[PDB]
């Protein structure tokens, strides 16, 4: 019966509810006090990267730490040399609402989507000087909004419609379609090792995927509004999430619970980006407010601020080295910074 | 022989860490990108000269006329003066005409990277100012030896600078603004937007600071246009109409200071810069 | 100081630049427009009609060219997204302009309609974004209103009260009712647009049919005004 | 649509949780094994950074 | 991708001549391209460089005033005009193709060549070994007379493989990087002047001459190359 249906599925959420709680016995925070805060954080800017005509909505960081990929609303994808701060490439696009980026790991691909619903595969190098589509990936009703390349043949996509899907590149067919969510996903992130990734939706809800299988393995709420962004911990046990109600949390797939939340009475904006540092103490997190802040994952105090941004910070990602961060706003200019 | 220099004291004190403000106005509003912003920060620049070139003036003044700063390095003081006070009315009408193309075309002004072309003009404005004031750069009774002063005016052959430069420095920068921040009201008209609040908000701003600058650049261009055309009796024109021209310099020099105030107090993102500085 | 190579390399991102100059000089000239509307409102027919006259299974945004007066225009529509709209919403806000096409002689779905309009109206992103509004379908309007069929009061019980206003100029010549009623419609709508505009952005109605060819005329000449608009803040004139 | 999210409730419920003080102690060996490779923890000597 | 270049004859003492070199299959405009000549007898010799968008043009101290380099981006074809043709210019003149960003591999591919014959400083100086040396192993070597070691930490030094046929084909470049198509056989090391290419296991095709290059600063030495047999 549906109403039998209903209270089961009530009930097993009351029990689920109770053995989290019951597995939790002491907070992060009250656990975590005995260790010596990282004190003030001075980062400044090293470079600045011009030539971006309008509002930056993606970027993502070479696996060789000194390339780097920018997605802009005015429809070019723009490689970035981060030492020399010179142009390597100049990616025309189909679709000028292009608001995802990703970088392959191996460096010869990068892809891109956005309210076009296709996710575009480009070859960066071929044995012509230029830079074409390598294949486009259809399927989703929805705006893509998040990529993430697995291998030089698989890619993971999410998008507007409660649905993610996995793909493979040589056969533009989609081999695994994730669901379950019941609302726009925002963000992903893939796992160190890339078994697993997390989807964060408008449903307030993060899910921990399986890539293989193909099922969700767990869910998070901790919430109260639309996750914009997700990122793993560089352990791969954990990610923290960015929502609109101006907090970060932490989530622990192991615990299966809520470890942390960064959030100050000040901050009254949502966060947009969201990234770890390689020792995962800074938890860097872009704002609406013009300015991103630099979190102590470990003591849930804001050891840092970037402020050199004249408009809202949209996207953020550390290098691979740990040795820089980039930060992308509204304003068309990305800052590297150290 | 008190009012110029007390006035040229208060020019200096005042405008110039206002010109610096405005200076730092202009150049934070050119670096986003804005056509006006080269145009502020050129007329800042002339403002930062006369400022700068006015402490010789109070003491030649102070001298009772008679220079006593250089033998013959006054040429370069003269020709300074001369040259920002030209160049300031320049790039005044410079951004009366952006704005007027700003509001009368809003849909086919700028047209391409207009930093490029609007550098281009304003170094033209200035090399033509400086070779149109090349050729400005004697005593009488006792201890009246002005620097580059002809009382009387060398001849009809030579008289016909100040009319050149009342003429191409003064009626046409001002004729510019008249017909441009006229062309701004009457383009405003039909717009369905504003309310009377801002049509008459408008109205005291474009109708406010072309009467500041005749305010300041009409006396000074008057008594020299009357003096050169009357000399196109002589002797007494010159000693009535000297100590109301040599102080109609006084008010010149007020446009300097009048000019950041009436282009970056006016406008909110300036005074946001200067809360930052 | 850096090597040969380094210097082509220099070379070449300075080629790369002067492309993304010249990318600057056509992106710079054009005004990018965002339609909407509800699926009985005549936007489609809107949108065919211009590209007419000036100027894939699972997409998510369609785009329109039309130029007026050597002004260049791109107009987007979005097809294939979900019911949710304040995701996807902020990637418009650097648009010239919103077009918000509505069906006026439905009487049923107007209230929708005049949610969506408020919810448009006060989004936190779409602020200092004016929105120019077709009141589609005036002859259907015209025609079910002398038809007398149905009517408005029992929808709106304020229609009983109300009166044309002294501005309404009904350029034809037709029956007052229908004018009053129309008016009405576009009061309702401006009462919304005037309850929180707080001056950023204003509000363009227009009575118009998608068989209007003049439907490209008043967004250029909207588009002109919220651009003088504009050009007066940024130039600091007021 | 009610199935569906019953039987994946049931499925996600089956699994083991830790105590979240072993997922405390594991963080903090992993933050404080890898201080020294974190130039954004320890500001690099400008000898080895590449944007000084 | 191909290079295609003709115009290749004859020519008496003192006279002009014209080089032209095709181009299709690849971005013409986003290459810089280079001249390379052989002499019948001798190893390779850098002519001429034309960067991309013709904003950089260089060219050898022995050509400096008699010849000049021209392209032609809609035509997609580069030109090489010869003045004062004297007898010391008969060469088998090569039509190269290079690009110049991060990660980049200059030099890459090679036309098929030109012969022209004519009837009767303070440079990094690369030499290399005695050019006289299946299934074993081989160790060219080269030595370099001023450092190429770079500051930015890469020593351009390029290795070509001219087979007894056709045109040169790159082979590694800056010392540790093999080229696409390159087998993994190949393997460059060096430490700043002195450098070994060494092949794990000779081939039938791997027969012919190792010419090596230095693109640290202009002009672009060759060195006479070792011959394999």
């Amino acid at each position: 019966e549906l109403d039998q249906l209903r209270q089961e599925a009530e009930q097993l959420k009351n029990q689920i509810r109770d053995a989290r709680k019951a597995c939790a016995d002491a907070t992060l925070s009250q656990i975590t006090n005995n260790i010596d805060p990282v004190g003030r954080i001075q980062m400044r800017t090293r470079r600045t990267l011009r030539g971006h005509l309008a509002k930056i909505y993606a970027m993502h960081w070479g696996t060789d730490s000194r390339l780097l990929v920018s997605a802009s609303q005015d429809g070019k994808l723009i490689i970035w040399d981060s030492y020399t701060t010179n142009k390597v490439h100049a990616i025309p696009l189909r679709s000028s609402w292009v608001m995802t980026c990703a970088y392959a790991p191996s460096g010869n691909y990068v892809a891109c989507g956005g309210l076009d619903n296709i996710c575009s595969i480009y070859n960066l190098k071929t044995r012509e000087g230029n830079v074409r589509v390598s294949r486009e990936l259809a399927g989703h009703t929805g705006y893509l909004s998040c990529c993430r390349f697995l291998d030089d043949n698989q890619i993971v996509t999410s998008s507007g419609d409660t649905t993610c899907a996995l793909w493979d590149i040589e056969t533009g067919q989609q081999t695994t379609t994730f669901t379950g969510h019941t609302g726009d996903v925002m963000s992903l992130s893939l796992a160190p090792d890339t078994r697993l990734f997390v989807s964060g939706a408008c449903d307030a809800s993060a899910k921990l995927w399986d890539v293989r299988e193909g099922m969700c393995r767990q869910t998070f709420t901790g919430h109260e509004s639309d996750i914009n962004a997700i990122c793993f911990f560089p352990n791969g046990n954990a990610f923290a999430t960015g929502s609109d109600d101006a907090t970060c949390r932490l989530f622990d797939l192991r615990a299966d619970q809520e470890l942390m939340t960064y959030s100050h009475d000040n901050i009254i904006c949502g966060i947009t980006s969201v990234s770890f540092s390689k020792s995962g103490r800074l938890l860097l997190a872009g704002y609406d407010d013009f300015n991103c802040n630099v979190w102590d994952a470990l003591k849930a105090d804001r050891a840092g601020v970037l402020a050199g941004h004249d408009n809202r910070v949209s996207c953020l990602g550390v290098t691979d080295d740990g040795m820089a961060v980039a930060t992308g706003s509204w304003d068309s200019f990305l800052k590297i910074w150290n | 022989s008190v009012l110029p220099p007390s006035l040229y004291a208060l020019v200096f004190t005042l405008g110039l860490p206002a010109n610096l403000l405005a200076l730092w106005a202009a150049w934070l509003q050119v670096r986003k990108g804005r056509e006006l912003g080269v145009y502020l920060l050129n007329l800042s620049l002339s403002d930062l000269l006369l400022i700068c070139a006015l402490p010789p003036w109070t003491d030649y003044y102070l001298r009772r006329d008679v220079w006593g700063y250089g033998p013959g390095a006054c040429r370069l003081f003269g020709f300074v003066f001369y040259t920002n006070l030209y160049v300031g009315a320049a790039f005044l009408s410079c951004v009366s005409a952006d704005r007027y193309l700003a509001v009368a075309h809003p849909l086919r002004f700028p047209g391409a990277r207009p930093i490029r072309s609007a550098a281009a003009v304003s170094a033209l404005i200035w090399m033509l100012e400086l070779a149109a004031n090349a050729p400005p750069l004697h005593r009488d009774r006792y201890n009246h030896t002005f620097c580059y002063e002809s009382y009387p005016l060398s001849g009809r052959g030579a008289a016909l600078a100040n009319v050149g430069r009342v003429l191409a420095g003064f009626l046409l920068p001002w004729g510019v603004m008249m017909l441009c921040y006229a062309g701004l009201l009457r383009a405003l008209r039909g717009s369905a937007s504003c309310e009377q609040r801002e049509r008459r908000r408008v109205r005291r701003l474009a109708l406010g600071l072309p009467c500041v600058a005749l305010l300041c650049y009409g006396p000074y261009h008057a008594l020299l246009l009357l003096r050169s055309l009357v000399f196109l009796g002589g002797c007494a024109l010159e000693e009535r109409l000297f100590p109301a021209y040599h102080a109609s310099l006084a008010l010149a020099t007020l446009n300097c200071l009048a000019d950041p105030a009436l282009y970056c107090l006016a406008c909110p993102g300036a005074r946001g810069e200067v809360a930052k500085v | 100081t850096l090597s040969a190579e380094d210097k082509a390399a220099v070379e070449r991102s300075k080629m790369i630049e002067k492309q993304l100059q010249k990318d600057k000089q056509v992106y710079r000239a054009t005004h990018r427009l965002l339609l909407l509307g509800a699926d009985n409102s005549g936007k489609s027919t809107i949108v065919k009609q211009m590209r007419i006259y000036h100027v894939v299974k699972t997409s998510g945004i369609f785009e329109t060219k039309f130029q007026v007066d050597k002004v260049n225009f791109h107009m987007f529509d979005v097809g294939a997204q979900r019911d949710e709209r304040r995701k996807w919403i902020q990637c418009f806000n650097d648009v010239t302009a919103i077009i918000f096409v509505v069906d006026s002689s439905d009487y049923n779905r107007l209230q929708e309609a005049l949610n969506d309009f408020k919810s448009i109206w006060n989004n936190r992103w779409l602020r200092t974004i004016s929105v120019i509004l077709f009141l589609n379908k005036q002859d259907l309007l015209a025609e079910k209103v002398l038809a007398g069929k149905s009517k408005i009061e029992d929808y709106f019980p304020e229609f009983a009260r109300y009166t044309t206003p002294e501005d309404a100029t009904p350029e034809p010549g037709e029956d007052p009712r229908v004018t009053r009623a129309k008016y009405f419609i576009r009061d309702e709508f401006l009462r919304i647009s005037t309850a929180s505009g707080d001056g950023r952005h204003y509000c363009y109605p227009h009575f118009t049919c998608s068989v209007d060819t003049e439907n490209a005329r008043r967004i250029f000449n909207d588009c002109r005004d919220i651009i003088q608009r504009m050009h007066l803040r940024q130039y600091e004139l007021l | 649509q009610a199935r569906k999210l019953v039987e994946q409730l049931k499925m996600e419920a089956n699994i083991d949780r830790i105590k979240v003080s072993k997922a405390a102690a594991d963080l903090m060996a992993y933050c404080e094994a890898h201080a020294k490779e974190d130039p954004l923890l320890t500001p690099v000597p400008a000898s080895e950074n590449p944007f000084r | 991708v191909q290079l295609v270049e003709s115009g290749g004859g004859l020519v008496q003492p003192g006279g002009s001549r014209k080089l032209s070199c095709s181009a299709s299959g690849f971005a013409f405009s986003s290459f810089g391209m280079h001249w390379v000549r052989q002499a019948p007898e001798k190893g390779l010799e850098w002519v001429a460089y034309i960067s991309s968008g013709s904003g950089t043009i260089y060219y050898a101290d022995t050509v400096k005033g008699r010849f000049t380099i021209s392209r032609d981006d809609p035509k997609n074809t580069l030109f090489l005009q010869m003045t004062s043709l004297r007898s010391e210019d008969t060469a088998m003149y090569y039509c190269v193709r290079s690009i110049y960003y991060y990660g980049s591999s200059p030099f890459d591919f090679w036309g098929q060549g030109t012969t022209l014959t004519v009837s009767a400083s303070a440079d990094i100086v690369m030499t290399q070994a005695t050019s006289s040396v299946p299934g074993e192993s081989v160790s060219i070597s080269c030595r370099s007379s001023k450092s190429l070691l770079h500051s930015n930490g890469n020593t351009y030094l390029y290795w070509f493989l001219q087979r007894p046929g056709q045109s040169p084909q790159l082979l590694i470049y800056r010392m540790s990087n093999l080229a696409s198509g390159v087998p993994d056989r190949f393997s460059g090391s060096g430490s700043g002047t002195a450098f070994t290419l060494t092949i794990s296991r000779l081939e039938a095709e791997d027969v012919g001459v190792y010419y090596c290059m230095q693109h640290l600063e202009y002009p672009l030495t060759f060195g006479a190359g070792t011959k394999l047999e």
